[PDB]
Order: C-alpha cells, then structure tokens, then sequence
C-alpha cells in the first residue's frame, strides 16, 4: 500500500527521515511498526489484525480507515484504489 | 519516498506480544515452535521463514504472505550496497 | 482463480537459460555464484534467497523483489498441505 | 497482478486446472512461466525483462501490453487499474 501523503507532519518526519521530534517519545517504535504494516500490506484486509482494530470511518471521512496505536490514539488514512493518503495521528 | 527505518518482523512481533501480555514462551507453545527458535526470532536473529509465516499468521492474523513480505522488505534493505553487481552482465 | 501450477523460480530460470542458449556453467560465472549452487538452483533443490535474487536480477532483469516473491509464493504453495495449524489459537483480546 | 479474465480458453484451462490440451505442447511451460510472472508482478515494470520484450500496444488495443513467448508468439493482456484482462496467446508476423 504505497503511502502518498501525510496530514500529520510528525508522521511524515518519522517515516521519511526517521526523526522522532513530532510524535510521543514512547510510541516511536509502535508507530513505526504500524506505518511499516500500512506500507507493506497489498490489500486492506491484511491490516485486519486484532491489535490494530481496523475499522472504516463514517464519514464525512468516508473511504477513510483507522488502526489503533494504543489507548485512544489511532492512525487514519484515506483509501482510494490501492493507495494511502492523508495519514493522521489523532485522539 | 521509502520508509527510513524498516524493522525485522521478529522485533515487531516482540513489541506486539509485550503489548498483549503474551510471553515468548507462551507464544512458542501456541504456534507449535521451540521456545529457543521463537526467542531467536523475537531478537531478530533468525529469519521469519515461510513455515513460520503460516504458523505466525494463524496466531497474529493477516496473511502468511504479509509476514513474508515484511521479512523480504527488511532482507533487501539490509542488503543495500552489500552485493557487488559491477560485475554481472545483463543479458540483452 | 489461483494458478494451478506454481514453479520453482530456479526451474523457470532453467527454461529461460535454455531459450537464450546459455549453459548453467556460463550463467554461474556471470552472476558470480558457484556452479554447485547454480546447478542446485536450476533443479529447484535450493531456494532463491535475497542475496541470489540481487545477483539474478542483475542478469535477467526485473527487480530482486520479483524473484524473491516467486520463491515465496512457491514455498507457501509447497507448504500448504504440510503444516497443521489446527492447532494454533488466533489471539483475541 | 490480478488476472481477471482470458480471451484464450487454453490459457484459462492451463492456468486454472493445470490442463495442457488447449495450448501448443512446446509452449506449455513457457506459457505457464509467463502467466506466473504476470500473476506475480506488482508493477508493470517487473515484466520488463529483455527476453519478454515488454511493450505496450497501440490502436484500438490501447492499454494493452504484450510480452514474447518465443519467435513470433506473444501473450497479451489489457491493463486496467492494476488488473490484467483478456489474457491472450497470439502470433505476430
């Protein structure tokens, strides 16, 4: 799933440059893992692991999906075709 | 562009088991592997092989293909500039 | 519908080397792998690993990912009725 | 890529059921190799091996691609949104 844009600049920074200044210092590995999954999956069903609690959004943000990083924090992205857009780290 | 840091799937699985409350020993028992192999895996010291990928996906979900793709993606990153193809003639 | 027969990439490479008029020994020398390993490869008796894949794409084209995936897909197919997951619990919460 | 349909009923037959009655006998493996390649590539560029002589088709077959099986023989397919349609096995003189 080739990752095409970031809404969250702290994510763009971890992803492209391996810089941790924009995300919680404790969640760096966890978040990098999840980004690695999103990047590696070829289908959306491949992200439907238990710990990810993958689920679609309504929407408003329709065609948007979220996966859980921990507690209330989710990574979200819009899904058009086989691509991921507007990655975000919220809630 | 490409992801700056690409993890060995074993270390990811290790961080995931911790967030779950599943110990290496318990996980080994479940997927039907020796605790010795699993600990080497969670350390990122043996590869996540196809036989493992089937077992692991049976426990942590997604497809065996996904877990294998993680290993490959990591393996090829780890191999960047390690192999001199200088060197090899590309058949035309 | 999935493909009925999935070949070992080594054996596909064997058939491609035949069509180009390239012998096992000459192919081995070019990619810089020992003929012993190359002969086991073309018989599909050893796996196409990440190291070989980088060497192989240097000669036959495509990307290393591609050759590796052929290998992966074949492996998973060969292991499909050899591993009992009966057996293994899919963790919930 | 997703191989979604066949124009050539013999290919469909070799691909799905592994039955060889519908394709010229000398090309059975050569053809299965090619279908495996198409089935495995994730990008179109992964088919750009020299011996395939991958090139796009023009005319009323725009968005079609062809690769070489052997002298004067091609496999073609239509490329729609990462999927392959109307897979075919034709000659070219």
């Amino acid at each position: 799933m080739m990752i095409k844009s970031f809404k969250h600049k702290g994510l763009k920074l971890l992803f492209e440059k391996g810089v941790t200044s924009g995300v919680p210092a404790q969640d760096v590995d966890r978040i990098n893992d999840r980004l690695q999954a999103i990047d590696t999956a070829t289908e959306i069903g491949e992200l439907n692991r238990q710990i990810y609690k993958l689920h679609p959004l309504k929407g408003d943000r329709e065609g948007y999906w979220s996966i859980t990083v921990r507690a209330n924090w989710r990574i979200t992205f819009q899904f058009i075709n086989g691509d991921a857009y507007i990655l975000n780290y919220e809630d | 562009m490409r992801q700056f840091k690409v993890s060995h799937p074993g270390e990811m699985i290790a961080r995931d088991l911790e967030d779950m409350g599943v110990s290496g020993r318990r996980f080994a028992h479940n997927i039907g592997v020796t605790p010795a192999t699993v600990s080497r895996l969670l350390a990122g010291k043996t590869a996540l092989t196809p036989s493992l990928s089937i077992r692991i996906a049976a426990a942590l979900g997604s497809t065996p293909e996904f877990w294998l793709r993680l290993q490959s993606n990591y393996d090829l990153r780890q191999l960047e500039n390690q192999i001199d193809t200088s060197g090899i003639v590309l058949y035309g």
